[PDB]
């Protein structure tokens, strides 16, 4: 007679004083596209709150105002395709993840949850982030 | 008429001193041989090596013994029939992020343990009339079970969940789940609100971030995820 | 049952709402008010959002418990200095829309 | 030699199973109060039952109404009166109570419109004692019956402090003067020794179908137990009554379920003629399984074979409303596509009669107690219990009804609990065994682990596989059974020739399987020996040369008027078989069948008669 929570521990004794090995996971699952557009979710997750975290704080320590860093930044090379893509790679990771998660969304409703209607609602997730990254680079 | 194919494996003897994983292939005339993975690795294993050691019983998929990663996918050796296509070399791997005991032999007691967990039996909370007569329950209220009694603990999804790979401890995995709420939903079953009650903590059941490989490998072609998605929605709008 | 788990879900999902309503919201009506209210709805859900992150990988007490502490100093900086930009200064909607034509 | 670490075990009861019959047994001693270990190689629910489809009978009465001694009488015909009338009685009779039991315990059966266990046709089955008409009792969870009961008597069995051997492969019983006093088993995880011991043991290890080449059963139906039993100098019986399931894939030899024909499939020869329908008039191909396959074999040999090489034959399916055949039978429609690539909404499939099922195991009271021969007489076994197939209480005789394994299994699985509940106490004294004991099973483990002969376990295993499939099939002829025995017995003495390559103490599933060798040659050299003898046509085992029922009287015409042979001139009894370890001689005994059921008055004995469908 033993308890789940006994037998677990017993796992974890047993094994951690063992010269067993993990098998591969990461290094030899075959990929798909839901299951990098997961991580990309986390990726473009994780890129924005570090932009959304590195302009707050710059605006506690760093001195002079907005403008000013604005009028510093035109004083500088700005080929108007190169402001562009130093501006499509900041819209293009919020695009996909705004979109995403709007998947996301409708996926915590419970809806689409098949695998042919995953393939088919991460396709759309990829195009809308292409056409609203390049409709938002050129606005 | 020859026609041969390659099997690429992992191999880890516990016995022989200092052995690191590796890969051993081995080739097989696939017109002597039935069309299943399965049956390639019995071939091999009765002809070529039986230093070879898996898990097997049925050959039909229903005990959910073979279960290992074949070709990057989590399914059941038995169910799988080989490439026929000669100039792939076939990777046969155990299942992912688990402990070896030897070659495709995963330590599945922490698997078992946390289905013990849950409590995969019927409930009443007057079972002092149990024995007697059948419970009442509607082909409605049955079909609400089905897609859901199915599985067969083969650990296919559970162990192609990437929460499951770094959190196979605290966090229960997709079958263990989809079996929680496959107790959930049979209406003869008393202890809905403490069934649930029980996943109240970060990470039995809130490390499913929805990456859906589970669903994506089920040999059985089972929807784990979306049962996961139905307790999330369940634990949300219950009531105390 | 202290419901904890699934209000903090909920919550999350309240706020993803709330930021995905905010964003449209901020164009069609680039306002001070807007300012603040999309200061609180990005670090909250960022807070929320890598605070699944940290669970997911920070093993232990030791580390667990302390990289939860500095994910709250983080977003309590980021939060305060998304406050201090809408007073102090321009105001996001405007800082938006200042660097776009550019 | 004392490489080996023995590690000891001490309980009140063991049981040598995971199967349905095992955890029944297993947690209905736990549930009485009983300190029980639970011995077994597999996970409980990788065991064979899991595979079971069709269903669970039980007279019920949901789909008409019905009689649990309609059910009786349909048993004790089937079984061609060579099953014992007293446990038969205890079965169908305790049948209700059982899947009732099951369902409360959770068992997601299908559902009437009343909202109660949904039932269906079956083969050789009838209402009101075989007249009024085809009887619809076979419970079933849709198509995967034994899939669900399995894993929801494992999920009760989590319920109670049984303690689980899990992955531990039983070698012999302790024995010690005739009476059990425990087991001893390899460890497969670490390949240690264990002597678990006990007061009371019982053995659950089901069949031993793997002994034939093409088989329903899994690659773990070894007849392990029955070996034990062997090895111990314990009668085995009824051996050679193998049932042959009429409808399994031509390819892999995979189970389609018997339901198929009682949601109304049909049997189709080359010519397109439904020949069940002129080899059974009344039943059709809902008849019998040794007469349905029979015919099948038969149609084979007369020349109507179908497919590319004319061996096999078709079941239909297609004719059927698609909704029913997803509904109804949900798991076969899936594997008759993944082993056969067969559309049963549009197309028959290729099934062939092949071994399914052993009767024969260890004998048995309706008890579930172990039962030996001394004296041409009964005698019980102290501390020794066995049940579901692996057992013989010969509730199922020369021809095992459908769907009344899985009702076998949870009975007599209950059965032998409750005989130890109402026989003894828990905590009581767990008798002593010698320091020595299970010595020669070691000496026989570490023998095989290093086994260096000229001849592979797999060459040899495949030698006793063929050689039964060819001479212990479903016709037997004296000279063949002939051949095939001295063929067996041969191939026991090249077990002393057997190459393992394998030499570690973990999972070494090389060595496994050669034990398993040994196991299944005992099962096999008894089950072929014991096919030579018996010189008449009884269920499923046909005789070309005698096929005639030999019993005590000609039961064609009224008795009376007739003289009833000496026990030695009929053969309406008991194969008892055993084996000299050594030389591997089987040598053979009988006892009567029982007649009297458990009374009279609630039960009537059906005496033999004509058997047809
Ligand atoms: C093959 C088959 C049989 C079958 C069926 C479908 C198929 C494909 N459908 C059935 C049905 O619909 N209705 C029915 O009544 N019967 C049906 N059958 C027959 C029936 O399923 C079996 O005869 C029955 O399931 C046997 O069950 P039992 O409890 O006797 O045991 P098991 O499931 O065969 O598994 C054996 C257990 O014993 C343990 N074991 C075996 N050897 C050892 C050793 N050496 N040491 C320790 N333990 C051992 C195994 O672990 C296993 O748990
Ligand atoms: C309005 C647009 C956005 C919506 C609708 C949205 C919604 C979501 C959703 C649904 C998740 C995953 C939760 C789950 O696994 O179910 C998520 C992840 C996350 N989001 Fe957002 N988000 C948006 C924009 C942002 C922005 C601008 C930030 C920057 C602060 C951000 C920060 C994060 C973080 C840190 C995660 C965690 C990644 C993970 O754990 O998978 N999000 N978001
Ligand atoms: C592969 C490996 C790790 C992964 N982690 C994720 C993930 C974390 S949160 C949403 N998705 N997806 C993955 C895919
Ligand atoms: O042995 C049995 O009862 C049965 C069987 O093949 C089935 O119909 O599933
Ligand atoms: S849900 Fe599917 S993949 Fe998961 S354990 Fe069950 S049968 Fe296997
Ligand atoms: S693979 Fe995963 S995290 Fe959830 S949806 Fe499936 S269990
Ligand atoms: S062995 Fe039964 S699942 Fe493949």
């Amino acid at each position: 007679g033993t308890t789940a929570k006994e037998e677990m521990e017993r796992f974890w004794n047993k094994n951690l004083g063992s010269n067993r090995p993990l098998s591969p996971h990461i290094t030899i699952y075959r990929w798909s596209l839901p299951m990098a557009m997961s991580i990309c979710h986390r990726g473009t997750g994780i890129a924005l709150s570090a932009g959304v975290s590195l302009f707050g704080l710059s605006a506690l320590l760093l001195p002079g105002n907005f403008e000013s860093h604005l009028e510093l930044v035109k004083s500088l090379c700005l080929g108007p395709t190169l402001i562009y893509t130093a501006k499509f790679g900041i819209v293009f990771p919020l695009m996909y993840h705004t979109w995403n998660g709007i998947r996301h969304l409708i996926w915590d409703l419970g809806k689409g949850l098949t695998i042919p209607q995953l393939t088919q609602s991460g396709v759309v997730v990829l195009i809308l982030t292409v056409l609203s990254s390049v409709g938002l680079a050129a606005m | 008429a020859p026609r041969i194919k390659k099997f690429a494996i992992y191999r880890w003897d516990p016995d022989k001193t200092g052995d690191k994983p590796h890969m051993q292939t081995y080739e097989i005339d696939l017109n002597n041989c039935g069309p299943m993975v399965l049956d390639a690795l019995i071939k091999i294993k009765n002809e070529i090596d039986s230093t070879l050691t898996f898990r097997r019983s049925c050959r039909e998929g229903i005990c959910g013994s073979c279960a290992m990663n074949i070709n990057g996918g989590n399914t059941l050796a038995c169910t799988r029939r080989i490439d026929t296509n000669l100039d792939k070399v076939s990777k046969i791997y155990p299942l992912p992020h688990m402990y070896v005991i030897k070659d495709l032999v995963p330590d599945l007691s922490n698997f078992y343990a946390q289905y013990k967990s849950i409590e995969p039996y019927l409930k009443k909370k007057d079972e002092s009339q149990e024995g007697k007569q059948q419970y009442l329950q509607s082909i409605e209220e049955r079909e609400k079970l089905d897609g859901l009694y199915e599985c067969i603990l083969c650990a296919c999804c559970s162990t192609s969940c990437p929460s499951y790979w770094w959190n196979g401890d605290k966090y229960l995995g997709p079958a263990v789940l989809m079996q929680a709420y496959r107790w959930m939903i049979d209406s003869r079953d008393d202890f809905t609100e403490e069934r649930l009650a029980k996943l109240q903590d970060p990470f039995s059941l809130y490390r499913c971030h929805t990456i859906m490989n589970c669903t994506g490998t089920c040999p059985k072609g089972l929807n784990p995820g979306k049962a996961i998605a139905e307790i999330k929605k369940m634990m949300a709008t219950y009531k105390e | 049952s202290s419901k904890a788990a699934s209000l903090h879900w909920t919550g999350e999902r309240v706020v993803s709402v709330l930021l995905l309503g905010l964003l449209p919201a901020a164009y069609l009506n680039p306002c001070s008010a807007m300012d603040y209210s999309l200061a609180a709805a990005l670090t909250l859900h960022g807070h929320w959002g890598i605070g699944q992150v940290v669970t997911d990988y920070v093993r232990g007490d030791a580390l667990q418990k302390a990289a939860k502490a500095g994910l709250l100093a983080l977003s309590a900086f980021t939060f305060a200095g998304l406050c201090y930009f809408n007073y102090h200064d321009v105001g996001i909607c405007k800082a938006v829309a200042m660097l776009w034509k550019l | 030699s004392t490489q080996y670490p023995v590690v000891d075990h001490e309980f009140d009861a063991v049981v040598v199973g995971a199967g349905g019959a095992g955890l029944r047994a297993a947690f209905g001693l736990s549930e009485a109060g009983f300190n029980t270990a639970c011995v077994t190689k597999l996970f409980p629910t990788r065991s064979h039952t899991v595979a079971a489809q069709g269903g669970i009978n039980a007279a019920l009465g949901n789909m008409e109404e019905d009689n649990w001694r309609w059910h009786f009488y349909d048993t004790v015909k089937g079984s061609d009166w060579l099953g014992d009338q007293d446990a038969i009685h205890y079965m169908t009779e305790q049948a209700p109570a059982s899947v009732v039991e099951l369902e409360n315990y959770g068992m997601p059966f299908s559902r009437t419109e009343d909202g109660k266990i949904y039932q269906r046709a079956f083969g050789g089955q009838s209402l009101k004692f075989g007249k009024g008409g085809q009887a619809h009792r076979c419970c079933c969870v849709a198509d995967r019956t034994g899939h669900s009961l399995l894993h929801t008597l494992y999920g009760r069995s989590l319920r109670y402090d049984t303690s689980y051997f899990v992955e531990y492969f039983a070698l012999d019983l302790l024995m010690e003067n005739g009476e059990c006093r425990g087991v001893i088993a390899l460890c497969i995880e670490d390949g240690s020794i264990h002597r678990i011991r006990a007061r009371n043991t019982v053995v659950a290890t089901g069949g031993y179908g793997r002994t034939y080449f093409s088989c329903t059963s899994a690659h773990t139906s070894t007849g392990d137990g029955t070996a034990m039993v062997t090895r111990a100098g314990l009668p085995c019986q009824d051996l050679e009554f193998v049932q042959f399931h009429p409808t399994g894939i031509y390819g892999a030899g995979c189970l389609i379920t018997e339901g198929c024909r009682g949601e109304g499939g049909i049997l189709i020869n080359s010519q397109g003629e439904r020949f069940m329908e002129r080899y059974a008039p009344v039943a059709k191909d809902l008849a019998s399984r040794d007469v349905v396959s029979r015919s099948m074999t038969l149609e084979i040999r007369e020349g109507r074979g179908c497919g590319p090489e004319k061996d096999h034959v078709y079941l239909q399916l297609h004719h059927l409303p698609p909704e029913q055949l997803a509904v109804r039978l949900p798991g076969i429609s899936e594997t008759a596509m993944i082993f056969a690539g067969v559309d049963v909404t549009k197309e028959p499939i290729p099934v062939l009669p092949t071994v399914h099922y052993n009767m024969g195991g260890i004998p048995t009271n309706y008890k579930g107690q172990v039962l030996r021969h001394v004296n041409g007489q009964d005698q019980v076994v102290p501390g020794l219990y066995a049940c579901g197939e692996a057992a013989c209480a010969s509730v199922h005789g020369a021809n095992r009804l459908g769907a009344n394994s899985l009702l076998d299994l949870v009975v007599f699985g209950r059965a032998c609990a409750l005989s130890i509940a109402e026989s003894c106490r828990p905590g009581d004294k767990v008798p002593s065994i010698k320091p020595n004991a299970g010595e020669e099973s070691v000496m026989n483990l570490d023998k095989l682990r290093f086994a260096n002969g000229t001849i592979r376990t797999s060459e040899l295993r495949l030698s006793m596989q063929k050689s039964m499939q060819s001479h212990a099939a479903v016709f037997r002829v004296g000279s063949v059974l002939q051949e095939g025995c001295e063929k067996i017995l041969r191939l026991y003495g090249d077990l002393q020739h057997l190459k393992t390559f394998d030499r570690g103490m973990v999972w070494n599933t090389d060595l496994v399987e050669t034990l398993e060798l040994q196991n299944l040659m005992l099962c096999a050299l008894q089950t072929i020996y014991g096919a030579e003898a018996r010189k008449e046509s009884r269920g499923a085992h046909a005789r070309e040369d005698f096929k005639e029922r030999v019993d005590e009287y000609d039961y064609s015409k009224p008795i009376q008027g007739q003289q009833k042979k000496p026990f030695q001139e009929h053969w309406r009894k008991h194969t008892l078989s055993y084996v000299d370890v050594k030389t591997g001689k089987v040598s053979l005994e009988y006892r009567p069948v029982i007649d009297k059921t458990l009374n009279e008055a609630d039960c009537a004995t059906v005496p033999p008669a004509i058997r047809s469908y």
